[PDB]
């Protein structure tokens, strides 16, 4: 869980960011609220425009997928009555896959839910509460849960998770959880294991998140 | 230092309380519960102003949303019946400026503003789903304005908060740091825009200069210094 | 008329019997579901009444107070449609306001209404811009006043609003009013739909129960 | 109105001066006056009012049960026990759908250790007692949204009020959002407020358990709104303003409609023939002629699965697939229109 972010890099954007897991790079940018396109109008809440670019060629179906699961994410964690018939960007270029792209778009889809968030709190939107996001695998020989796995572990991987859980109270409270993606084989016990193990690492990021969130937003703030 | 707060965080404040709230917090429709969803430094005004205390929080911020009583900086892009359209910030949804609200009005009375103009101007009113107004004078001015075109000049974008301390702050040391080189005028817009003119442009593009290094650094003591610097090279032709 | 489709032939234009020694002209009318079409047979010309429709065969007759006896023949469905029943001058509907500026209150249309009640519902989608949207001018709010009138205190976002149709205006909006007293917002929600349930109290007044809070709006008479 | 109590305790004006027929003004007409009005401008409040103290919680509701008073002698004991409060809070219930100008149906009391719930119907005539306490100037009478209470006690039961306490005035001086009663018991008691038992009548008995136990919450919500109120507003410096506001609403005395001052306020309450027949003969001659002249299926592929009627199944505990009936979509779609219908016309605002 020793992943490191910046906030702030891009110039203009209303707000952006850098998340690193791993091998896995992605920067985000968000601009909003700005006025949206007539087909993008919500008359009583605001519209997301989610996009995801991938590290290798074009964006395909692929990324629509992953623009589909963190639009999962991001909805509810955003103030949307705040700004009706308004627009708000949230752009995902994912720098450095970290993983077998042809195989897995796990790790990419978590860096993803962290950076937005990271690009959202930079922006200045108006947010519910916290989120922290870890890509979670199971190996069949190991029979053990690996959280924050390598690429290596994936490829003898059994089944691959991707959990975000939605924080309060400091970091403390699971107010909800926002998107779980189980892929693969498991079992019921180990559903709740994983979801037990998972929840205690997702605290632990959203702490060293929000480390790092008044780390570099601090200095811009007046005493 | 300061005390931080996050979106999703238990507020403070007891509800036995009377507290007005303003940016960054937020009050449920549905559960009626207080809560911040803004990221930054929580303030608490002190007890005994007039019974009602107001809680805000200062968070980091560049995209303007329009609010009642705000002087602000518009260019004119539009023409419409009864009113000129006018953009605060790029990409941002238009505000209306109508005929009616100039220094010397009259219905049949006409201003003489050309698309492309700078206005200095107040937004009176700002309704969420609505667009926005802004009146060159206003009722709260009660005859004084300070209001209208801003010739030639440059222009200068700076995020919100370094614009609100521009306005507000009076230990802020910028306008100080370039009054003791140069003497210019300034309008300060809390959508983020800046206006300098003095009598040379190379004042001008001096002050430009400086402003935006000043807002970059964002270290107070350096702009006396920083500043010195930036007067010197433009005299290096 | 035990059945009638789309093509069948109903009755000539005119008709005529004899009663009480006196000889009674009947006078069809075209009505909704019919179509007058001339047809060829035997070499001379021919118009008779013809059904548009699937559905039963109704007619109706009227004198009022303000030999030929005038008939309306019409065709309704036999077994809900938006079809058949498409929004016209005069026409009382639902909609729902989709955007609000200081010019002009932007609805939706969502269904229609009918003469003693009953409601037809537009199957269109909302998400797709598929429904017939419609225009309610600020002078065109309420009957009193119509110079000063302020569109955020008549209107809100999401509000569904009883309105009449005042003309079919270009294809891309309508023309709609809600100067009288059984028009305007009929069904509508705290901070647009943020908050509870809110009843039209007052006729510019709405109340909500656990909000605590009222927010004025050009409500129908209660 | 004639006032109903020939008994005065309390009294710095004897009852006499009080039973005193006023004479017909241009403003309003002859009518009794208010018989406590004296007093509740005279007497000292309780200087115990006048300090910032710590507040006493409310007690658990499950400590005690509510005291049902439908005797002359529940009632007499009542009244020896609030005889040794420093403070009480009343509320009452009031019914005007079967009685014109309505009755006063119960009457919550509460001390700070038990909850008090009288039949004012049984009572109705032996209430006045109670203005040993209720016209005690010593005792804080507490009420919430009272000022039509007050009217109400005057007008069935004879009873006023000196040493009066509103927490609505209270609210409102501090400035709180919501002056409503329920709030307080929603942040306060962490009590969920209920909507129904109100609008239907009160009368019908013996009273429901849910129906006791929202007075039995209510009147310990009044008193911790109370409280709330004597604390800050000594802070605030706005007590005695609402000590005012308090004495203007157990002030004014109910009058007959009739009888009502005439500027209203809140002191009182109270061609034709062209076309043949001949030649239309013709017409239905040819559309005869026109409309004589004109006078299994099976699925090869598709047609077994598309049109397929809808069923519905619901698992039991097993785990088999139950076919939901056919007949059964049809009831309950009968049954979801009634209850609307039915349903949607009664609703009650306060």
């Amino acid at each position: 869980m020793s992943v490191q972010a910046e906030i702030g890099i891009l110039d203009h954007v209303d707000g952006s960011s850098e998340f690193v897991s791993q091998d896995t790079k992605v920067i985000c940018s968000v601009t909003g609220p700005i006025e949206p396109k007539a087909r993008q109008e919500l008359p009583t809440q605001l519209a997301l425009e989610i996009i995801v670019r991938p590290a290798k060629g074009v964006a395909t179906t692929r990324e629509k997928v992953l623009e589909d699961k963190l639009r999962a994410v991001l909805t509810p964690l955003i103030t949307r009555h705040c700004y009706p018939r308004q627009l708000c960007q949230i752009t995902c270029q994912i720098l450095e896959s970290g993983e077998d792209e042809a195989e897995f778009s796990l790790r990419e889809l978590s860096c993803c839910i962290n950076a937005a968030f990271l690009a959202l709190v930079d922006a200045g939107i108006a947010l519910n509460s916290m989120c922290a996001s870890i890509p979670i695998a199971i190996i069949k020989d190991t029979s053990d849960i690996i959280v924050d796995p390598t690429a290596e572990q994936l490829k003898i991987s059994l089944s691959v998770h991707t959990l975000a859980l939605e924080f309060v109270n400091g970091g403390k409270v699971v107010k909800n959880v926002l998107l779980l993606d189980s892929n693969g084989d498991f079992n019921e016990d180990q559903l709740f294991s994983l979801l037990e193990l998972g929840e205690q690492k997702c605290q632990e990021l959203v702490t060293n998140i929000r480390r790092i969130i008044q780390d570099n937003i601090s200095p811009r703030l007046v005493v | 230092m300061s005390t931080f707060i996050f979106p999703g965080d238990s507020f403070p404040v007891d509800p036995t309380t009377p507290v007005k709230l303003g940016p960054g917090i937020y009050c449920d429709p549905n559960t009626q519960e207080i809560r911040p969803v803004n990221t930054g430094v929580l303030h608490v005004s002190a007890k005994g102003k007039s019974g009602v205390q107001t809680a805000y929080i200062d968070y980091s911020s560049k995209r303007y949303i329009p609010s009642v009583n705000d002087f602000v900086i518009g260019v004119i892009i539009g023409t419409f019946s009864d009113s000129y359209k006018v953009s605060l910030q790029n990409f941002s949804s238009s505000v209306s400026l109508s005929y009616m609200a100039f220094p010397n009005a009259s219905k049949k009375n006409r201003p003489t503003l050309q698309v492309g103009d700078l206005v200095y101007a107040r937004v009176c009113t700002a309704e969420k789903e609505l667009e926005a107004e802004i009146e060159c004078f206003d009722s709260t001015t009660g005859r004084d304005a300070g209001f209208g075109i801003l010739e030639d000049g440059m222009i200068i974008d700076v995020n919100l908060n370094f614009a609100r301390q521009l306005l507000f702050n009076n230990d802020f040391p910028l306008l100080k740091v370039l009054a003791a080189h140069t003497k210019f005028e300034v309008a300060i817009g809390l959508n983020g825009k800046i206006w300098v003119k003095c009598e040379e442009l190379s004042n001008t593009l001096a002050c430009y200069r400086t402003i935006m290094e000043c807002c970059q650094k964002n270290d107070t003591a350096a702009f006396k210094d920083i500043a010195k610097r930036q007067f010197k090279e433009i005299l290096t032709v | 008329p035990e059945i009638a489709y789309p093509g069948k032939l109903i009755c000539p234009q005119y008709g005529t019997e004899n009663k009480d020694g006196e000889d009674i002209i009947f006078n069809y009318v075209p009505g909704p579901g019919t179509k007058l079409i001339q047809y060829e047979h035997n070499g001379r010309t021919l118009e008779a009444i013809t059904a548009t429709l699937v559905g039963t065969v109704r007619c109706e007759e009227e004198k009022k107070t303000d030999t030929v006896k005038n008939i309306l023949v019409s065709v309704l469905p036999g077994t809900n449609d938006f079809a058949n029943n498409l929004p016209k001058e005069g026409d009382i509907v639902l909609t729902r306001v989709t955007r609000l500026s200081l010019q002009r209150a932007n609805v939706e249309i969502l269904a229609v209404e009918d003469k003693p009640a009953t409601f037809s519902v537009s199957q269109a989608s909302s998400d797709l811009g598929e429904t017939f949207r419609g225009i309610i001018r600020s002078q065109d709010v309420r009957s009193t006043d119509r110079d000063r009138v302020k569109v955020i205190e008549c209107f809100k976002p999401g509000d569904i609003v009883r309105a009449q149709v005042l003309s079919l205006g270009d294809g891309t909006n309508y023309y709609l009013t809600t100067a009288r007293n059984d028009l305007g917002v009929v069904f509508a929600r705290a901070a647009n739909g943020a908050g509870g349930l809110m009843y039209a109290t007052d006729w510019q007044m709405m109340t909500s129960p656990v909000t605590g809070a009222t927010e004025k709006r050009k409500c129908a008479k209660p | 109105f004639i006032p109903l109590l020939k008994e005065k305790p309390n009294a710095l004006k004897p009852l006499s001066e009080s039973l005193r027929l006023v004479d017909d003004d241009e403003n309003n007409p002859s009518h009794y006056p208010h018989p406590y009005e004296y007093e509740i401008d005279h007497q000292e409040y309780s200087p115990e009012i006048l300090q910032i103290r710590e507040e006493i919680p409310s007690k658990s509701w499950d400590d005690s049960v509510p005291i049902w008073v439908d005797t002359s002698t529940e009632l007499e004991s009542m009244l020896e026990d609030l005889k040794n409060t420093k403070e009480i809070a009343v509320d009452l219930e009031h019914h005007d759908y079967r009685s014109y100008y309505g009755i006063v149906c119960l009457m919550q009391i509460s001390t700070r250790e038990r909850d008090y719930l009288v039949d004012t119907l049984k009572l109705r005539e032996n209430l006045h007692i109670l203005n040993e306490v209720f016209t005690n100037p010593s005792i804080v009478k507490v009420f919430h949204g009272a000022f039509m209470n007050i009217i109400w006690l005057q007008r069935d039961l004879g009873l006023y009020v000196v040493g009066l306490f509103d927490t609505y005035h209270a609210s409102k001086a501090i400035g709180l959002p919501r002056h409503s009663l329920a709030y307080l018991l929603e942040n306060f008691a962490n009590f969920k407020t209920s909507k129904k038992y109100q609008l239907a009548d009160w009368r019908i008995r013996p009273l429901s358990k849910p129906m006791t136990a929202y007075a039995r919450a209510d009147t310990h919500f009044l008193l911790n709104i109370y409280d709330q109120l004597r604390n800050k507003l000594i802070e605030s410096n706005k007590l005695a303003g609402v000590l005012y506001e308090s004495r203007n609403v157990a002030k004014r005395r109910f009058e007959y409609s009739k009888y009502r001052p005439l500027t209203p306020s809140s002191e009182v309450y109270s061609l034709l023939e062209t076309i043949s027949v001949p030649q239309i003969r013709d017409v239905m001659e040819r559309f005869s002629v026109l409309c004589n002249s004109n006078i299994t299926n099976s699925s090869i592929l598709l047609g077994k699965i598309l049109p397929r009627e809808e069923h519905d199944i619901a698992y039991s505990k097993d785990g088999l697939p139950n076919k939901v009936k056919t007949e059964d979509i049809r009831i309950r779609a009968q049954n979801f229109k009634s209850a609307l219908a039915n349903l949607e016309d009664i609703i009650f605002e306060i």
